[PDB]
RNA sequence: CCGAUAACGAACGAGACUCUGGCAUGCUAACUAGUUACGCGACCCCCGAGCGGUCGGCGUCCCCCAACUUCUUAGAGGGACAAGUGGCGUUCAGCCACCCGAGAUUGAGCAAUAACAGGUCUGUGAUGCCCUUAGAUGUCCGGGGCUGCACGCGCGCUACACUGACUGGCUCAGCGUGUGCCUACCCUACGCCGGCAGGCGCGGGUAACCCGUUGAACCCCAUUCGUGAUGGGGAUCGGGGAUUGCAAUUAUUCCCCAUGAACGAGGAAUUCCCAGUAAGUGCGGGUCAUAAGCUUGCGUUGAUUAAGUCCCUGCCCUUUGUACACACCGCC
């Protein structure tokens, strides 16, 4: 019985909030004390640039901006059951990251 | 010398008149004669049912 | 009862014309304590009729760039200065403003269409809002333009701006820009 | 040119799509660049439905 | 109006007429005894908070850009 | 000013008044509700506009035979 | 012992929560007095809705506000809206609704603002000018 | 009936630390108070011949506050603008070791005290110093 | 050539020795990030990198 | 705030070839000495025991000697070396405070110092421009037609 | 849009949509966010007080040795639609006022047809023809130039001060970035040395974790100044001290001490702007080894005036005139 932290980082959020789900619930028909969903502040990414190849125009800027959502899960279970709760569900825009308990 | 001032409550605004748009018409009463009326145009923002200031009178008005 | 800035009544004040009795904004209802608040007051046409006159005066002195979002530097100035009314005349200050938004406002105001050779056309009659916008507005540029390099403070050249027009003497900034309007309303009438 | 881009459009309309419109600029014929396009049907182009309605290339 | 160049450590012809007819009238400020009589500027600030010494004067303000003074009390 | 409905709130409207007026009332808090019940709306704000007219036709045709 | 609401109120950007237990005539912001609060010529904004409903209301309560956020002036008023609708928000739930009726009729009928945020944040900058509707100067020839 | 330094005049409060620091003639003043300028986006070393002691008492009183500030910390509180001359002005950082002398400068006096994490908090022996002579500035803020 | 003078002035620091990683151009490049690309060649894959206008 | 007037209240002042005025603040009053600012003057009043909030018509020449004395040499009362003026000279090695015409000396003995070695930036003092890299393309109009 | 109707049924655009701002004491939850309770540990009045006051001091995930989600974060829904009331209207589409409410028009993003000899071949391993190809217009290295100045013009920054400079004290932000495939160059706490720029040690942070509770400036409070080209203004200029770098001279930037120029609010013109807007005021990001008077974002203090008009400058639709169609910069 270990304490992990397991982290999703996702590019949008209707996919994310699909995967996390699946990892709460998934933890609860197996009988887990599964600290919820917490949420981190977004982070948005926003390179702004001139929009023209040359230099003529009337300086019409390009304001380009992706935001970061990241939602993470800590558990109470050992390092065995988590392993087909966690290789159940991909869906490739989210990028789940499995910490270590001990730390 | 002067004409005495007398004020004036104002009916119906009726539109904007100048060539910038400045002025309306208000078409006054007097307060002393309330059957006499004549129309005028103030300038500035109205609410119509206020009181006005004028000096001298007997003044001009065209009807929009 | 709500004693402005403190230490001045309202319930005792008396407006002279008529006309001004619903845009000179100082009795029963709203008086504050202080010239500041979220005003709100450019939303809606006429909303800045009910807006206090002291409110009013505050919000028209910082106006020349080098002091544009100071409200709480021109909070003290008006305060100052009507503490040196009290000490120059001896009396409520809130009766010396409003003799003196009476006294300074225009009645009479020229503008149409076409040829100037120095002013304007037409005798155009001035509705009592525009002589509260723009009375306020000679006694704050004759209080400004006093004391733009002269040792007098800026609340002193307030305070003698407002003595010396609800006196009435063409002595002030702001009479001697009120008879000008009229004078020249009444040449091309 | 004309004859080979007909055959694109009709075989994106048949194929069960909602509209089309195929957009072919350049050189042709002569010295002097012109552009023939091929609407038919029905095509969206401004708001957020111009990103999953419409694929481009 | 060209120049002014005038007073400090007022002469005995001022400083006399300081010390009677500045405490007699209503609107004190260094300010307005500064251009009143001749007094410079500062002057004005360290003379009649000295006054304050000799209790001729009442203060109302006391704020760091202006300081109000008034005549004493008089009924 | 400046809300003048479209074809698109006015048009879907005369539909939902003349299959459904018997479901309906002079209530837009309720025919806000049975709009979503009946119809596949795909925005909410395109939702209750249509609604908003649909309860200004129903103060209308209960006087005189609006079309209909 | 739980007689405790803790209402917050903001102005442009700045919460002030306050917090009031039951106890006798306490109120303070960040443990520095009602009195020695900042710049102080707006000291009767923020002793406003003590002056004119009075002290017998605010007797049996012990205020307690925390700021964060904002600037010096939308802070005032944060806290203006905070201990007076944490006045209000006590009296819905341990006295009669009749005696919140009287004093939320005291303070909407004098600066609605007392109870009621101001919904203006800022506006964004453009890459027009250097703000959100002023743009640069445009030289023609 | 208290009273500490949080419920009177903070900046009367100042005044009365640094006249208490002043006849208590153990700070540790350096050789150097009448010619260093204080922190460069400023000119004119300042007017008070005694000006160390107000910044002494004001780093005490800051410390009563925020615990745990070091020499860097010091430096923000006590910066400004910058008059660039003809370029835009900009916030720059206060002098490091005019700070740092005046935290040194109260560990000899045992009012200050380096932690388990970085910066410097007071020691019990010095917030029994400032929480008294709080009580002497509100004895006089009644008269 | 020769070894000791073909490229032995330093390419650190500078623009001289960073370019575009699609077009390998040294003039306006983003480096924000680790982009490191041109600023025009940004505007082709800027929605396949994944950014989006969304205002 | 005076008792009247000092007697001896002398009008101006007369100090190294520089009339300093009398009506100012003393450390203000000899910043009219070339040489001296607002920096040096203020710390020089600090090694003399005199109060500044005295003006320059109050001092006793048993006070105004030391001010002199101070300023002609200040690295023998303890003023620190980076406070100077001519630092390092470029003849002599030393640290002083020129504070006269041996200012102006200074100044004109290290321009001709510069065309005598003829080095560029003494080129562009015997051309009327700019010394310090500045752009001559659309500046510099007043001093020239 | 309502209607009218030799037209009928449609289509793009407008709107919808998207993001964002405002509202939820209701929901989901939070040792990388907290808040109250309570326990110790410091201080202060005390005669002793006390369910007293202060605390960004400590602790409640070595398994309870306490619960909650108002504040913080971001998910899912709600919410506002000219719906209610009065007035005018063909009583149509609608408009104005008003109540209740967080709000009765928040800002942007996308954006049709038809064009243009508009800009870009110096963004591209996008490219046609042409030119040049070994004494090369390929490429590299060393030095110089792009910055040179009688002058004209455009965008700016700092100013002409007392509604201010100066000094000290006091006191609040929000966006956001941070160790890099090549690639060397990260944000930095704290301790000591130096007057300052900076140096030497020890850490934390691949980040709601550390810088950081981002102790931002204007503002506020107190002093000095006093109408003087003045303690306004800081250009020009000499000497010195550091940092980046292979290299700083034609001065990279920064610091120190001196030098103290015009400039007293601006001629004819003319440019932006109507609400958290103008303007003041600082902070990030881009460029960056070194670096912002630029730009792109962010907060902060916060108005005057106006809710109109077609007079000027233009735009859209209709009727009309035309010798115009290279389309009034026309033709003649
Ligand atoms: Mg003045
Ligand atoms: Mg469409
Ligand atoms: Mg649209
Ligand atoms: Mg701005
Ligand atoms: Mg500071
Ligand atoms: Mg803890
Ligand atoms: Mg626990
Ligand atoms: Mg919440
Ligand atoms: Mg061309
Ligand atoms: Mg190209
Ligand atoms: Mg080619
Ligand atoms: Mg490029
Ligand atoms: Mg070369
Ligand atoms: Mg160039
Ligand atoms: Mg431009
Ligand atoms: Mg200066
Ligand atoms: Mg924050
Ligand atoms: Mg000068
Ligand atoms: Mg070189
Ligand atoms: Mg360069
Ligand atoms: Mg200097
Ligand atoms: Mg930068
Ligand atoms: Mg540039
Ligand atoms: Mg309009
Ligand atoms: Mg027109
Ligand atoms: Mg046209
Ligand atoms: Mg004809
Ligand atoms: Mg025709
Ligand atoms: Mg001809
Ligand atoms: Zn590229």
């Amino acid at each position: 019985i270990h304490r992990i932290r397991i982290t999703l980082t996702s590019r949008n959020v209707k996919s994310l909030e699909k995967v996390c789900a699946d990892l709460i619930r998934g933890a609860k028909e197996k009988n887990l004390k599964v600290k919820g969903p917490v949420r981190m502040p977004t982070k948005t990414l926003r390179i702004t640039t001139r929009k023209t190849p040359c230099g003529e125009g009337s300086k019409t800027w390009d304001r380009f901006q992706m935001r970061i959502h990241k939602r993470l899960i800590d558990l109470h279970s050992p390092s065995e059951i988590v392993k087909q709760i966690t290789s159940i569900s991909i869906e490739p825009g989210v990028e789940v990251e499995v910490t270590i308990a001990d730390a | 010398r002067v004409q005495p001032i007398k004020l004036a409550r104002v009916t119906k605004v009726l539109g904007r008149t100048g060539s910038q748009g400045q002025c309306t018409q208000v078409r006054v009463e007097f307060m002393d004669d309330t059957s006499r009326s004549i129309i005028r145009n103030v300038k500035g923002p109205v609410r119509e049912g206020d009181v006005l200031t004028l000096l001298e009178s007997e003044r001009e008005a065209r009807r929009l | 009862d709500i004693k402005l800035f403190g230490k001045w009544s309202t319930d005792d004040v008396q407006i002279n014309d008529i006309s001004l009795q619903d845009y000179i904004a100082v009795k029963e209802k709203y008086a504050k304590y202080l010239p500041h608040s979220a005003g709100r007051y450019a939303a809606k046409r006429f909303r800045k009729a009910q807006c206090p006159i002291v409110e009013r005066l505050t919000n028209s002195m910082m106006m020349h760039g080098r002091n544009n979002g100071k409200k709480l530097m021109t909070v003290r100035i008006v305060k100052h200065a009507f503490e040196i009314i009290h000490l120059l005349t001896g009396e409520n200050p809130l009766q010396v403003l409003v003799n003196a938004i009476i006294n300074s406002g225009p009645r009479e105001d020229s503008t149409r269409i076409g040829r100037a050779g120095t002013v304007r056309r037409q005798a155009v009659d001035v509705s009592p809002l525009r002589r509260v916008n723009q009375a306020i507005w000679l006694l704050c540029t004759g209080a400004r333009e006093a004391a733009f390099r002269n040792i007098k403070t800026i609340a002193e050249c307030l305070a003698d701006e407002l003595i010396n027009a609800a006196k009435g003497s063409s002595n002030s900034y702001a009479i001697k820009k009120k008879d000008e309007l009229e004078r020249v309303a009444k040449s091309n009438r | 040119v004309r004859r080979a881009c007909y055959g694109v459009l009709r075989f994106i309309m048949e194929s069960g799509a909602k509209g089309c419109e195929v957009v072919v600029s350049g050189k042709l014929r002569g010295q002097r660049a012109k552009s023939m396009k091929f609407v038919d049907g029905l095509m969206i182009h401004s708001g957020d439905p111009v990103n999953y309605y419409v694929d481009t290339a | 109006r060209d120049k002014l160049n005038n007073l400090v450590l007022f002469d005995k012809a001022t400083y006399d007429k300081l010390c009677k007819e500045v405490p007699n009238y209503k609107l004190i400020t260094p300010a307005v005894v500064s251009e009143r009589l001749k007094i410079r500027g500062s002057l004005a600030r360290a003379a009649l908070q000295e006054l304050l010494s000799k209790g001729l004067i009442k203060l109302v303000s006391k704020h760091r850009a202006q300081v109000i003074y008034t005549r004493n009390t008089k009924g | 000013m400046g809300r003048v409905r479209t074809k698109t709130v006015k048009k879907a409207a005369r539909v939902i008044i003349e299959k459904y007026y018997t479901r309906l009332g002079n209530d837009f808090h309720t025919n806000k509700r049975v709009c979503e019940e009946i119809a596949i709306i795909p925005s909410k704000k395109l939702r209750n506009k249509i609604a908003g007219y649909v309860t200004h036709l129903m103060k209308r045709i209960q006087r005189g035979p609006v079309r209909g | 012992p739980l007689q405790s609401v803790q209402v917050f109120g903001r102005k442009k950007t700045a919460t002030a929560v306050a917090h009031c237990k039951r106890g006798n005539g306490l109120i303070k912001v960040n443990g520095r007095p009602l009195e020695m609060i900042e710049p102080r010529t707006l000291q009767y904004k923020l002793l406003e809705p003590v002056l004119l409903l009075g002290k017998e209301r605010f007797a049996g309560v012990d205020i307690r506000v925390r700021v964060k956020g904002g600037g010096h002036v939308a802070q005032i008023y944060a806290i203006r809206q905070s201990i007076s609708k944490a006045l209000v928000a006590y009296y819905q739930k341990y006295v009669d609704e009749a005696s919140k009726k009287e004093i939320k009729d005291i303070l909407i009928q004098y600066d609605r603002t007392l109870l009621v945020a101001d919904p203006r944040r800022c506006e964004s900058k453009k890459f027009g000018g250097p703000g959100a509707r002023a743009r640069y100067q445009k030289s023609y020839r | 009936p208290g009273v500490t330094v949080k419920d009177v005049n903070q900046q009367e409060f100042v005044r009365a630390l640094a006249a208490f620091l002043k006849k208590s003639g153990k700070l540790k003043v350096p050789e150097w108070v009448d010619t260093v300028k204080l922190a460069k986006h400023k000119e004119l070393a300042p007017y008070d011949e005694n000006w160390f002691y107000t910044r002494a008492a004001s780093t005490a009183r800051h410390l009563y506050l925020r615990g745990g500030a070091g020499v860097g910390s010091m430096t923000k509180i006590y910066g400004g603008r910058q008059r660039n001359g003809v370029m835009p002005s900009h916030f720059s950082r206060g002098s490091k070791s005019v700070a740092r002398r005046v935290l040194q400068a109260l560990e000899g006096l045992k009012m200050v005290e380096k932690d388990q994490d970085g910066g410097r908090k007071l020691t019990p022996q010095g917030q029994r110093d400032l929480d008294r002579i709080a009580g002497q500035v509100a004895a006089a803020n009644k008269k | 050539g020769h070894q000791q003078l073909y490229w032995s002035h330093p390419r650190k620091f500078g623009q001289g020795s960073r370019s575009c990683r699609v077009c390998s151009n040294r003039h306006g490049l983003i480096r924000k990030y680790g982009l490191n690309m041109c600023r025009q060649c940004f505007r082709q894959y800027a929605k396949d990198i994944g950014f989006i206008k969304l205002d | 705030m005076s008792l009247v007037i000092p007697e001896k209240f002398q009008h101006i002042l007369r100090v190294l070839n520089t009339n300093i005025d009398g009506r100012r603040k003393i450390a203000f009053a000899i910043t009219a000495i070339k040489g001296v600012g607002r920096r040096y003057a203020h710390v020089v009043l600090r090694k003399a025991d005199i109060d500044l909030t005295k003006r320059a018509g109050e001092l006793t020449e048993d006070e105004v000697e030391r001010v002199i004395t101070i300023m002609q040499n200040p690295r023998q009362y303890k003023i620190p070396d980076w406070f100077l003026n001519r630092q390092k000279d470029v003849k002599d090695g030393k640290y002083s405070q020129v504070l006269a015409n041996g200012l102006d000396n200074k100044l004109r003995e290290d321009l001709e110092r510069l065309k005598k070695i003829r080095a560029h930036r003494g080129l562009r003092h015997f051309w009327g421009l700019r010394v310090r890299g500045q752009h001559t393309k659309t500046t510099g109009r007043r001093g020239r037609t």
